[PDB]
RNA sequence: UUAGGCGGCCACAGCGGUGGGGUUGCCUCCCGUACCCAUCCCGAACACGGAAGAUAAGCCCACCAGCGUUCCAGGGAGUACUGGAGUGCGCGAGCCUCUGGGAAAUCCGGUUCGCCGCCACC
RNA sequence: AGUGCAAGAGCAAAAGAUGACUUGACAGUGUUCUUCCCAACGAGGAACGCUGACGCGAAAGCGUGGUCUAGCGAACCAAUU
RNA sequence: CCUGUCAAACUCCAAACUUACAGACGCUGUUUGACGCGGGGAUUCCGGUGCGCGGGGU
């Protein structure tokens, strides 16, 4: 990279296909999760808050417990284990 | 049907756009509510480098203030027929408007499920000449 | 519309019905919403909760609904309202609900509007619902003095079917008297 | 069910395809092992594709195969219907054969390495650079030609 | 320069001139020629020139060759004659060269290409069945200068 | 739902068009400014009060595919591209066989003029 | 379109425009991620909490600066609270 | 309307393939103790080649 900024190499990932352009749908933003399940990591381009490093779009975590309204995710980079802030916004039930 | 659908005053708007006041005396004589200054935007070579300023004014008149002002206002001018809006609208004249609309105009001015008006519903150059022709003067 | 790229807003949005931005900071509560919606001649309260395919409306009243006990009066009023507002506060403790907050839609929040009628309703009910005092019409104006005294402005009746020529908030006494009152059959 | 059968080295094979073939229970050149097919199965065979020989081979062959090459899971004991008998859910090696062609049962489940050990191929082979279709001797084979390659090789 | 510099596509495609300044003109004076105001279906006859390799073909290759090419069916057909041959390829690759040894290396431009597939139509004209040995004439001396081996063939036309 | 409120999915729902529907019912347009509230000017909008009129708007109902969109069949195409293998071909750029996958444009005919949830209600 | 400034990305009853009001560009202390993929490493940064005090709003709520990613600095010493 | 071409810093489309989590099969671990944790000792931080995909450069 030429660069080394969270959103670098990030165009793709953080971008809405133009029919999915415009504000969110509230009810996934409110979703309410509980502690052991399994949640798909994936930021939602049009929400700007309760975001998390890029690197990990595409992680499966599992909620351990919730820090404010955002959820405390726990994942494992590569072979190490890290616990991710997240809000319900990028997060999506497993099956 | 016939009475749902025959045209009515929407607003008379009378206005003076100046370029810099004195004539919101007049404006307020002659139609008889207060009136309310004009501001512009993107600076001009016309010496109009302060953006948000006085410019002009306007007044909006409606139900009885407005053919009051119809009545001692048309008399004034030669209507034609090109002034006239392809909506069915005519602007003549110191600016006189006069915006001309069906009985269910409020469904696309409120604010709670408010929808456009069908083309079918929006008045035509030759129902806004009718209609005004059809009180006192003549056409083109 | 146009082309593929196109963007065709959230039905709701499209209909105009659905303010989603407030909707989001009303959702954020974790409480239910008291739905105060409103039409030219009636008044409707709702105790509306979330739900995996929509909304659950657990309690809810409409102005229509009020003559069942014993209402004689318009129902497009403050005195209407407000009773409505109670009514449904009222079968709202007995589903279960005990706290909401008010989402009054697409309306505004003018001080003594008929919405704000209908939250001081629901809260006497015995709901817990976030508000502000100052905000609410005088408890007078809520009973309908401010109509008994327009038609005082007689010289021609101010009701075409009769009710009364002179009007009755004492009515709104009544109903209120009797919606409080432990038995009714809500 | 199928044959396996490894034709080509590990030197140089990719350690994916390697490992596969170790998880086939498959750890030397000329080693041979009997796959149910199944999914997973035709998943595994299908990476291992072209260092391998199988097919599904006629229960006669089987039978010469499993009396010359069949192992206990410990020792050199001889597979035979005596030792089949005794040890495993059958009368003699055909019934075991039969199960393993119609997929009832494993080696491992009667007490069997789930390896036959086999012997060069008698005449040689076919050339592990080019496939059947080629005229080579990887990849899968007819059911007449693979039973070729396990005779030859019993 | 020579072509062997350039005719092997073996660079990413280099044709944003967004990104890309100084990028020399084309020397392909024309890509309609003969009569360009008739229509390619009012002949009987269509032949095109087929560049039997993938490659990279210069913007003087270009001019070069179909130059030389309609330069003979003029002679033959006249300055008016009733032809109409075609030039479908344009020059869109940009081209470099180092000219410090491979130190900051990246080369300034010094031309455009046309990338052409193999199979595909460089030159396709249309004619009338009498002037068909003429174009096909001209086609052979188009592939002369350009960098592959090409088929002459008649996709409109059994008169013979 | 003989017209309602709140929603989920957020064009299969858009765009455009046709036809039908309303005595003390509904939603509206509608009528009207003493009040609460309102317009940097307008009871336009917002807000409040109310029914003389109307179903022409909207809305609800039925239907049309011209545009946009969703999906399906056949065609393009097992083509383009491609993971694995080769003492297969080519001076070479590159190509081919075997194995496992597999488009896009476009053509043609169908589909689609929303689906679903909760509450209320002749 | 606009949103201070590269580029890419976000935004329409707004994240833009106007108007009015306001000083959360607040004090204290953390969780987590980043810096440094994996995998140890400081300053710096961000997301997300709690305590205190406030602004705005009918209220839900929003405000830990500017829609997001650049605008930054150790020990010793001095000044300051 | 028609007709002729393109894109590392274009995309209405869109693979193969890579990748998170889980189940199954396989293999493996519970006297060969896997997975994991804690501690001692390093060496190492001039690499090279083939193939695939590259970027620069005749
Ligand atoms: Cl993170
Ligand atoms: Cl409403
Ligand atoms: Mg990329
Ligand atoms: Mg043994
Ligand atoms: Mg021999
Ligand atoms: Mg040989
Ligand atoms: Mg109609
Ligand atoms: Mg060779
Ligand atoms: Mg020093
Ligand atoms: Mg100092
Ligand atoms: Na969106
Ligand atoms: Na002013
Ligand atoms: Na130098
Ligand atoms: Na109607
Ligand atoms: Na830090
Ligand atoms: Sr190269
Ligand atoms: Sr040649
Ligand atoms: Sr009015
Ligand atoms: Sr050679
Ligand atoms: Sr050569
Ligand atoms: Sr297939
Ligand atoms: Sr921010
Ligand atoms: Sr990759």
């Amino acid at each position: 990279p030429s660069s080394n900024g969270p959103l670098e190499g990030t165009r793709g990932k953080l971008k809405n296909k133009p029919r999915d352009r415009g504000t969110s749908p509230p009810q996934r933003a409110v979703e309410e999760f509980d502690d052991g399940e399994k949640v798909h990591l994936k930021i939602d381009p049009s929400v700007p808050n309760g975001r998390f490093h890029p690197r990990f779009d595409g992680q499966t975590g599992t909620v351990e417990g919730k820090q404010g309204d955002a959820y405390k995710v726990d994942i494992v980079d590569g072979g190490k284990e890290k616990t991710i802030i997240v809000t319900a916004a990028h997060l999506r039930r497993q099956e | 049907f016939h009475e749902m659908r025959e045209p009515r005053i929407e607003k008379v708007v009378v206005h003076m756009g100046i370029g810099h006041a004195n004539a919101e005396d007049i404006l307020g004589e002659i139609t008889g509510q207060m009136p309310v200054r004009t501001k512009a935007k993107r600076t001009v070579g016309e010496f109009d480098i302060r953006e948000g300023d006085p410019i002009g004014a306007k007044v909006t008149l409606r139900d009885e203030m407005a053919e009051e002002f119809l009545q001692t206002a048309l008399p004034l001018a030669e209507l034609a027929t090109s002034q006239f809006d392809d909506t069915g609208n005519f602007s003549f004249g110191l600016d006189v408007t006069v915006n001309l609309v069906r009985p269910g105009y409020r469904v696309a001015k409120r604010d709670k499920a408010s929808r456009s008006i069908p083309t079918k519903h929006r008045l035509n150059p030759a129902d806004a000449v009718a209609f005004i022709e059809s009180t006192y003067d003549v056409e083109v | 519309a146009t082309g593929p790229r196109y963007k065709v807003p959230m039905r709701r949005r499209r209909e105009a019905r659905t303010d989603y931005h407030q909707r989001l900071r009303l959702l954020k509560s974790g409480k239910p919403r008291l739905v105060a919606r409103k039409s030219n001649k009636h008044v409707r309260a709702q105790l509306v909760t979330l739900g995996p395919n929509g909304d659950d409306t657990l309690a809810s009243a409409h102005s229509s609904d009020l003559a069942e006990y014993g209402w004689e009066a318009p129902t497009g009023n403050m005195p209407s309202a407000y009773l409505t507002g109670l009514l449904a506060g009222l079968r709202a403790q007995e589903a279960g609900v005990e706290e909401a907050v008010l989402d009054i839609g697409l309306n505004s929040p003018t001080p003594g509007s008929k919405v704000f009628a209908i939250q001081e309703g629901a809260i006497d009910a015995g709901l817990d619902i976030p508000h502000n005092d100052d905000v609410l019409a005088d408890w007078q104006r809520t009973r309908g003095a401010h109509i008994a005294e327009y038609d005082e402005q007689l010289e021609e009746p101010l009701y075409s079917g009769d009710f009364d020529a002179a009007d009755l908030p004492e009515h709104f006494d009544e109903l209120r008297e009797t919606l409080l009152d432990g038995d009714i059959e809500l | 069910m199928h044959a396996l059968v490894q034709l080509r080295g590990e030197v140089n094979m990719h350690t994916d395809i390697q490992d596969t073939l170790e998880m086939l229970n498959i750890h030397h050149v000329n080693h041979c092992t009997l796959v149910p097919e199944t999914d997973a199965y035709r998943g595994m065979v299908a990476k291992v594709n072209d260092f391998v020989a199988f097919g599904e081979p006629s229960q006669e062959t089987l039978e010469t195969v499993l009396a010359t090459r069949a192992e206990p899971l410990e020792g050199d004991a001889d597979v035979d219907d005596e030792w089949v008998a005794e040890h495993t859910d059958y009368d003699d090696i055909s019934g075991l054969a039969f199960a393993l062609l119609s997929e009832e049962t494993t080696l491992r489940e009667q007490g069997l390495s789930p390896t036959l050990r086999l012997h060069p191929p008698r005449g040689g082979h076919d050339g592990v650079k080019h496939p059947v279709k080629e005229g080579g001797q990887l990849g899968k084979h007819d059911t007449e030609g693979i039973d070729d390659l396990l005779e030859a090789m019993r | 320069k020579p072509a062997s510099m350039y005719r092997d596509i073996d660079k990413p495609a280099y044709t944003r001139r967004e990104y890309i300044t100084g990028i020399p003109g084309s020397k392909i004076a024309q890509h309609k020629m003969g009569r360009k105001q008739k229509d390619a279906d009012d002949y009987p006859v269509q032949i095109s020139l087929i560049v039997e390799e993938t490659v990279q073909l210069r913007h003087g290759s270009l001019e070069a060759s179909r130059l030389s090419a309609n330069r003979h069916l003029i002679k033959e057909l006249g300055e008016e004659g009733d032809y109409k041959m075609t030039l479908r390829k344009f020059p869109h690759q940009v081209l470099r060269e180092n000219k410090d040894g491979m130190r900051a290396a990246f080369g300034k431009i010094v031309g455009t290409a046309a990338r052409v597939q193999a199979g595909e139509q460089l030159f396709t004209a249309y004619c009338n069945v009498e002037d068909a040995e003429h174009v096909k004439e001209a086609f052979r001396r188009a592939y002369n200068k350009i960098t592959p081996s090409c088929r002459i063939k008649v996709e409109r036309g059994e008169e013979l």
